[PDB]
RNA sequence: UUGACCUCAAAUCAGGUAGGAGUACCCGCUGAACUUAAGCAUAUCAAUAAGCGGAGGAAAAGAAACCAACCGGGAUUGC
RNA sequence: AUAUUGGCGAGAGACCGAUAGCGAACAAGUACAGUGAUGGAAAGAUGAAAAGAACUUUGAAAAGAGAGUGAAAAAGUACGUGAAAUUGUUGAAAGGGAAGGGCAUUUGAUCAGACA
RNA sequence: GUCGAAUUUGGGUAUAGGGGCGAAAGACUAAUCGAACCAUCUAGUAGCUGGUUCCUGCCGAAGUUUCCCUCAGGAUAGCAG
RNA sequence: CGUGGAGGUCAGUGACGAAGCCUAGACCGUAAGGUCGGGUCGAACGGCCUCUAGUGCAGAUCUUGGUGGUAGUAGCAAAUAUUCAAAUGAGAACUUUGAAGACUGAAGUGGGGAAAGGUUCCACGUCAACAGCAGUUGGACGUGGGUUAGUCGAUCCUAAGA
RNA sequence: AAACUUUCAACAACGGAUCUCUUGGUUCUCGCAUCGAUGAAGAACGCAGCGAAAUGCGAUACGUAAUGUGAAUUGCAGAAUUCCGUGAAUCAUCGAAUCUUUGAACGCACAUUGCGCCCCUUGGUAUUCCAGGGGGCAUGCCUGUUUGAGCGUCAUUU
């Protein structure tokens, strides 16, 4: 059998958190047959299914922290994208873009110009 | 020894556990090579250096 | 009597096991790893032990993180998750 | 190590000179590349060709003086007797150079001719949206030779 | 000949990537050919072997012999029919390992995929 | 008494940054001897190896306190 | 525009072919050595398919002898071919302090060609 | 030989290579000492020693001249193809 | 003359047997070599004109691997010493038990520890290798079991020193 | 005459040349620019129904989530509901997570699974002692905040 992760994900916080137990006190249980019987492949299903629950819990638990940070200055380390720590401190495209007063009204009289050979 | 680090009696005890032969059910397995366990240790042939 | 009776004097370890490479390079009383130079900051290495080089590089290990950077990089950083079309 | 009649070489290799060989393996690698940059740029480029204007130049020295040559850029006097500024001559492909100065009249003539011909020959297309396509030709050098 | 320059011509690379070649890879290189019937039926010619297919051996020693393939060894190359095996000495039956390029599929086992598998390589199904 | 100022402190003060790795190529420091000279010290090997500090996808160089001596040329880099 | 015995990804060769080619084609920077810095190997190939020898017999067993499989066991997990040194058997021959060699012929063995 | 002390000895600790330590032997410093061990410069140089792999055909020497810190080597002429 | 590879060619040879290996069998060449038969073998390979080189071994106290004569030879001789029976077992000089004779002589061949080993401890199974005779035995091999702390150590302290 | 020595052959040994193989190596060329205090590289110890290794992973442990594929995995066992399907898989992809003990390694140490401090919380009749849960405290430097020091020094009191 085992645990499907898209049902996990309309099961409340507490729901789930009850699953998990009921999840480990069923593992525990099997780890008291596997001494007997000579296999149980069975086992294999059940951790599965308990890792399963941890990461849904987990996920909601993030994206609560997510959005009620979402969309300002200073949210958590963990939160903020990885990327590369040289990435991180790149300059950003507006403190790159940057440009001098006198350099801008450069920009603007003498422009690249279009142009082509023929006549 | 017969008083020990933690430490050491770690190592000690993964020492213990690498030191059965081949398993023979590998031995079948498709394309299988491995036929002896070529690591095997014994405590009065190899020393373990800590 | 400086062969084979005085080998029988050689109990008594000059390295333990470092730390920070797990070597048995760590000398004791010294407190200092002869193979990678644990505690200093950096790394013990030299231009002339091309396979001591070798020995330790990163590759060597399993490059846990190192690992899939090119792959993330080839994506150009994806912050997301994918989304669907069937099947 | 001295022997018959023979010219007396000098062959520098006292160094460790295996280590600084350099084979050109990829001569007809960097080629390719070297094509390939000139059409990728060809495009970005829109109608512009590739390179800008030079001007005529007297080739420095006793032994080269007998023989004209392309120089790198036109000298603020010749670019205005030519009737634009240095600004905008630059956005026009027209290379300027501060450092070239004019002593010489059929020189200075010759370049502000070649400015005169050059500005009848180009076509400059609006700042506003339009872009009339053009068709790029790819030289300067080729269409006004020296 | 080969005209771009992603392919690669080099027999040793070839022969890392068949053998290195992952499950998923596999399935299409283990393709059986239809049979002329299923052919001009579905106007398609071959097709990825799928288990529960129903095939006839056009090659080889089981040459003329048909059946259900029982299961598509990947990890072997080979795939195995349910009706052709090894009678051995002390009886014990074992199944013989085949090819699909070396079988011809005689009836399709179809999906919702499996058939639109056939429609995505343009071609009727019946 | 109260309030500034200069300079100097302390906080698990609010937010950041540095270290280590790698180092083929790049910017610097430091720095040999074997070798060659049919011996040998100046020389050579070599402004090389080893040692140290620092970057990048390239680095560095670059809009002349330049070259020239010509009818002069005109940032740098490279062939 | 220039550099690149590193890194990621590719296309290649009048290159090497398991004592070669990187030390490593393999659980190779492994096994192993060394207090330590460091040093550092050997090792690929049954067959298309394990069909990896049921069963009988001798034996305490390992195995042998049958049988069986296989295109082939003159392929039996000692496994493609399987040279040489060197060894067993069988057959032939010689041998008064070496053996081997040159020219020549007897004897024995063996063999080509050519008659018509 | 000596055996109650300049005694024996464990453990911890210090001293490191033109350096240490030495009741002094150039001793000892991990079977290494008139300069330890490891890697690299390094395939160091060698007028010296050893080796240098198929056949046949034709021709066929020199150990002498001169100069060289030259005398086990070179250059030079000679002989040889 | 002979090797690896490269351009050309003989629409060359081959699973009805390529290459290789074997052969006091045959033939050609003064020779380097070439050719054939038979055997063995199992997947490739050659002739000619040209290209090319990591291209030919008896030596180098040559490199790596393999193998001889020596030779069933030197030897398996220190530590006083063994013996009878039974049990087991295919098999007993060597295991188990009983008996005898001895030894170490508490400065121990006794009873425990420190360093060091690391499972050698213990049980059951068990002899291919190993214990330079043997092996049913073992510190071997296979499979398991076992190390319990408020007071015993660490841990705390300071020593030379770091 | 044997045996013995020697030579040749056949068959059988020993040994692994040779031939033929090649998921490896070497060299060239082309494309590209991405490690780390958002804890890198490296280390230790763990993790499978039956694993010593190699490879993979981290107490969610030869993996969890997501996406594509569309029925495997396979040495044995296994589940059986996974087969016209939010669905097989030691599959591919990978954008979300987990990520022990460590390591520049950061509370202090470390031949120690050694020893502190603060905060929230739970249990033991507890602000103070013990125990369980969670969250924390290295260093240099920058900008800023706050509490300050100095007859360095200006003013302002009455
Ligand atoms: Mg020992
Ligand atoms: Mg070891
Ligand atoms: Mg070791
Ligand atoms: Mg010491
Ligand atoms: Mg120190
Ligand atoms: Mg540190
Ligand atoms: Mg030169
Ligand atoms: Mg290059
Ligand atoms: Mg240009
Ligand atoms: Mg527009
Ligand atoms: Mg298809
Ligand atoms: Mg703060
Ligand atoms: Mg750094
Ligand atoms: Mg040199
Ligand atoms: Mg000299
Ligand atoms: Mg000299
Ligand atoms: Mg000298
Ligand atoms: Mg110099
Ligand atoms: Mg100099
Ligand atoms: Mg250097
Ligand atoms: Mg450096
Ligand atoms: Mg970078
Ligand atoms: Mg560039
Ligand atoms: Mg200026
Ligand atoms: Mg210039
Ligand atoms: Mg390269
Ligand atoms: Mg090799
Ligand atoms: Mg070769
Ligand atoms: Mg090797
Ligand atoms: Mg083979
Ligand atoms: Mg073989
Ligand atoms: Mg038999
Ligand atoms: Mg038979
Ligand atoms: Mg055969
Ligand atoms: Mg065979
Ligand atoms: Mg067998
Ligand atoms: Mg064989
Ligand atoms: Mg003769
Ligand atoms: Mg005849
Ligand atoms: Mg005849
Ligand atoms: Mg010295
Ligand atoms: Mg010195
Ligand atoms: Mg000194
Ligand atoms: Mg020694
Ligand atoms: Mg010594
Ligand atoms: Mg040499
Ligand atoms: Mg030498
Ligand atoms: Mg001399
Ligand atoms: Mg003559
Ligand atoms: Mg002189
Ligand atoms: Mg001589
Ligand atoms: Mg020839
Ligand atoms: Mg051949
Ligand atoms: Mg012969
Ligand atoms: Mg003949
Ligand atoms: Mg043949
Ligand atoms: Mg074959
Ligand atoms: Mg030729
Ligand atoms: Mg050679
Ligand atoms: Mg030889
Ligand atoms: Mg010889
Ligand atoms: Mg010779
Ligand atoms: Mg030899
Ligand atoms: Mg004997
Ligand atoms: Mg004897
Ligand atoms: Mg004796
Ligand atoms: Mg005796
Ligand atoms: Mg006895
Ligand atoms: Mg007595
Ligand atoms: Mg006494
Ligand atoms: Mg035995
Ligand atoms: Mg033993
Ligand atoms: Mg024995
Ligand atoms: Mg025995
Ligand atoms: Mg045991
Ligand atoms: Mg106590
Ligand atoms: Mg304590
Ligand atoms: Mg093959
Ligand atoms: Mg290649
Ligand atoms: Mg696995
Ligand atoms: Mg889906
Ligand atoms: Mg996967
Ligand atoms: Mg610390
Ligand atoms: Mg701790
Ligand atoms: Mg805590
Ligand atoms: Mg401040
Ligand atoms: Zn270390």
């Amino acid at each position: 059998a085992g645990v499907k992760a898209y049902e996990l994900r309309t099961k409340s916080k507490e729901q789930l958190a009850s699953q998990l137990v009921d999840l480990k006190k069923e593992l525990a249980e099997l780890k008291v047959q596997k001494l007997s019987r000579p296999s149980l492949p069975k086992i294999k299903t059940v951790r599965k299914s308990i890792a399963c629950v941890l990461t849904v819990i987990n996920e909601q638990q993030r994206e609560a922290v997510r959005q009620l940070y979402k969309g300002k200055k200073y949210q958590p380390k963990d939160l903020r994208a990885k990327k590369t720590r040289a990435l991180r401190r790149a300059l950003t495209k507006f403190e790159a873009s940057q440009v001098t007063e006198k350099q801008r009204k450069k920009q603007i009289a003498f422009p690249q110009r279009k142009y082509a050979i023929k006549a | 020894a017969a008083q020990k680090s933690f430490r050491i009696k770690q190592k000690m005890a993964k020492a213990k556990k690498q030191n059965r032969p081949l398993p023979q059910w590998i031995r079948l397995r498709t394309n299988n090579t491995i036929r002896y366990n070529a690591k095997r240790r014994n405590w009065r042939r190899t020393k373990m250096n800590i | 009597g400086k062969g084979t009776p005085s080998f029988g004097k050689r109990h008594n370890k000059s390295h333990t096991l470092c730390n920070r490479c797990g070597r048995r390079s760590f000398h004791v009383q010294k407190k200092t790893c002869s193979s990678c130079g644990y505690p200093a900051a950096k790394t013990r290495s030299y231009n002339w032990g091309a396979k001591a080089k070798r020995r330790h590089t990163t590759g060597t290990g399993r490059m846990r993180y190192l690992k899939h950077v090119s792959r993330r990089f080839k994506n150009g950083f994806q912050t997301g998750s994918a989304s669907k079309a069937s099947a | 190590a001295i022997s018959k009649n023979l010219p007396i070489l000098k062959n520098h290799f006292r160094k460790h000179w295996q280590e600084r060989v350099k084979v050109h393996f990829d001569q007809a690698g960097k080629k390719v590349s070297r094509r390939n940059a000139r059409a990728t740029r060809a495009a970005k480029i829109a109608p512009r060709p590739l390179d800008l204007l030079r001007p005529v130049v007297r080739a420095p020295t006793v032994k080269y003086n007998r023989k004209v040559r392309a120089g790198r850029g036109f000298t603020l006097a010749e670019v205005k007797a030519a009737g634009l500024t240095a600004a905008y001559a630059r956005t026009i492909g027209i290379a300027v150079d501060h450092r070239r100065q004019n002593r010489n009249q059929e020189i200075f003539d010759a370049n502000v001719q070649r400015l005169k011909e050059y500005q009848s020959k180009i076509i400059v297309f609006p700042r506003n949206g339009k872009a009339p396509e053009a068709e790029q030709v790819l030289s300067a050098a080729a269409t006004f030779p020296i | 000949a080969k005209q771009s320059l992603d392919v690669s011509s080099d027999r040793r690379k070839a022969r890392k990537a068949y053998f290195t070649a992952p499950s998923s890879q596999r399935r299409v290189l283990l393709s059986a050919p239809l049979s002329k019937e299923l052919r001009a039926q579905y106007g398609i010619k071959a097709l990825p072997i799928r288990r529960d297919d129903e095939v006839l051996v056009v090659r080889g020693s089981k040459k003329g012999q048909e059946g259900k393939i029982s299961s598509v060894y990947r990890l072997k190359f080979a795939v195995q029919v349910d009706k052709v095996t090894k009678e051995k000495v002390n009886g014990a039956s074992v199944p013989i390992n085949l090819h699909p390029s070396k079988l011809v599929i005689t009836k399709l086992h179809l999906d919702k995929d499996r058939k639109a598998l056939i429609q995505r390589k343009g071609g009727k199904l019946e």
